[PDB]
């Protein structure tokens, strides 16, 4: 379930444990789930109101997200949350590729002329 | 004044600086190009004028110091690309 | 004028021999002579040269002697041996293009109306070609001086004749770029070209030292060309140019791929051709 995105089952299993409460570990998973869920939603999506993210996992209307938003981004606006991802300024460059490419071709020349 | 990177003089940005209306800057750019004094193209869709070569002028004693900087930042770049080939092509030499 | 000037190895050698023959003084002195050659389709060729006596005191560089009679008398000798070669210019070691070599050209302008002076160093320890060929061009202006007359450079390269090449290559027997393929190109044009570019760029930087300590009061024209040089720098590699490069750099890789694959197959068959040979020999033997 963790390997794929299926998480609604994880909380369903969180309430069904074979040995005992096992809460000494489920608390550990909380760190490995919420951090992942926030990261996924961090992509270049549009505004998401504080109504889906609030009542989604287990809680109705807590203050955790307020802290959650504070340590993450999600700039606060007119009930407007943004998640912008460009990854476009960095790409589209060959000067750095130029040095890598120059080494590459020289190796072709190196291993084409000199005797090994 | 504009760095070679931008050089995207908009129609409005030219009329304001020369005291012309927007619907007349077109005859100005052609006049400059006709004499042979600037080179570029005109794009009347986004209202932009490209410039590629402004005729050289005189630089008293400070823009010439800056010209020295652009050669230092360029000689050192060419220098690095020389030893890069010389070091990774040691076998292919002599 | 003349697009290019080709300098034969014999003339190059007869100038080194000239300097050592008279250079017993040791400290420093130029050596000046008269060049001979012929040109076709506006491309000069220099083949033979003879030494013309020439002396000049260092101070007040407006005094010098060149023997006209020696120039005329000897040329009668060279004309008899070979009529094709006729005076085309003059040469002098003169590593720095001494100032007085603008009225000397007028002295030689008589024998060759359009003469060229080729400066060829006798003591070269460098990377560039040791043959600069200049031609006289006239234009008077109000900036430099009332009397304006300056040299304009013509590209010069070292030529080769069928007879000379035989001796020149025999005389070396020292080093040759054997197997002239990807090995010589990566060294004969790529690395050497970068060396030259740096030196020429460094030369520009040295002149720009006038910004702080003025040597000449801003040549004006030199700045004009430098401004045009910068504008001509290739446009930043971030726009559609990058896609164009990849669509062509990679296109060249396919041919390299195909060539390599064909190379492997031929190499594999070659090993099979040889390997079956010794197996057959060994099997019959034992």
């Amino acid at each position: 379930y963790l390997m794929e995105g299926s998480y609604n089952k994880v909380f369903l299993a969180k309430g069904n444990i074979p040995a005992e409460s096992y809460t000494f570990f489920i608390d550990i998973l909380l760190d490995t789930i919420r951090d992942e869920i926030a990261g996924c939603i961090e992509k270049a999506y549009e505004k998401i109101l504080f109504t889906e993210a609030t009542r989604i996992l287990f809680f109705n209307t807590p203050k955790k997200m307020t802290d959650y938003a504070k340590k993450r981004g999600w700039v606060l606006g007119p009930n407007n949350y943004y998640s912008f991802a460009s990854q476009q300024q960095k790409p589209e460059d060959t000067t750095i590729p130029s040095t890598e490419l120059a080494k590459q071709v020289i190796e072709y020349a190196r291993q084409l002329e000199m005797i090994v | 004044t504009r760095p070679a990177n931008h050089r995207q003089l908009t129609f409005e940005e030219i009329a304001k600086s020369a005291k012309i209306t927007v619907n007349e800057v077109e005859l100005l750019v052609m006049k400059a190009l006709s004499v042979g004094l600037v080179k570029g193209s005109i794009d009347e869709v986004d209202k932009r004028v490209h410039m590629t070569w402004v005729q050289p002028r005189v630089l008293d004693l400070q823009q010439i110091k800056g010209m020295k900087d652009r050669l230092e930042f360029w000689c050192t770049d060419v220098k690095s690309m020389e030893m890069l080939v010389e070091h990774q092509a040691h076998d292919i030499l002599t | 004028a003349v697009q290019k000037v080709v300098v034969h190895p014999l003339v190059l050698l007869s100038v080194v021999d000239h300097f050592n023959r008279i250079g017993k003084v040791g400290n420093q002195k130029r050596v000046v002579g008269v060049l001979l050659g012929s040109w076709q389709k506006k491309v000069l060729d220099v083949s033979n040269s003879f030494a013309v006596p020439f002396d000049e005191d260092d101070k007040d560089d407006s005094v010098w002697f060149l023997d006209h009679d020696y120039l005329e008398n000897m040329y009668g000798m060279f004309k008899k041996v070979n009529a094709r070669e006729r005076i085309v210019g003059w040469y002098h070691t003169g590593p720095k293009l001494h100032k007085n070599d603008i009225a000397i050209n007028e002295l030689m302008k008589r024998y060759c109306p359009n003469s060229v002076l080729v400066i060829i160093d006798v003591k070269p320890k460098d990377l560039g070609l040791p043959t600069e060929a200049y031609i006289s061009v006239e234009e008077v202006h109000d900036d430099g001086t009332p009397t304006s007359k300056t040299f304009e450079h013509v590209t010069s390269e070292i030529g080769a004749e069928e007879a000379e090449e035989v001796g020149v290559e025999h005389l070396l027997r020292d080093i040759k770029d054997t197997t002239v393929g990807t090995l010589s190109q990566r060294i004969t044009n790529q690395v050497h070209g970068l060396k030259g570019l740096n030196s020429k760029l460094l030369d520009i930087r040295s002149y720009l030292e006038k910004v702080a300590t003025g040597k000449l009061p801003i040549n004006h024209q030199i700045i004009y060309q430098l401004q045009d040089v910068f504008n001509l720098l290739p446009d930043v590699s971030l726009q559609e140019f990058v896609k164009a490069f990849y669509l062509k750099t990679n296109d060249q890789m396919v041919v390299v791929y195909l060539a390599s694959l064909i190379r492997s197959v031929v190499a594999l068959h070659n090993l099979i051709n040889n390997k079956i040979a010794n197996r057959d020999a060994e099997k019959k033997e034992g």
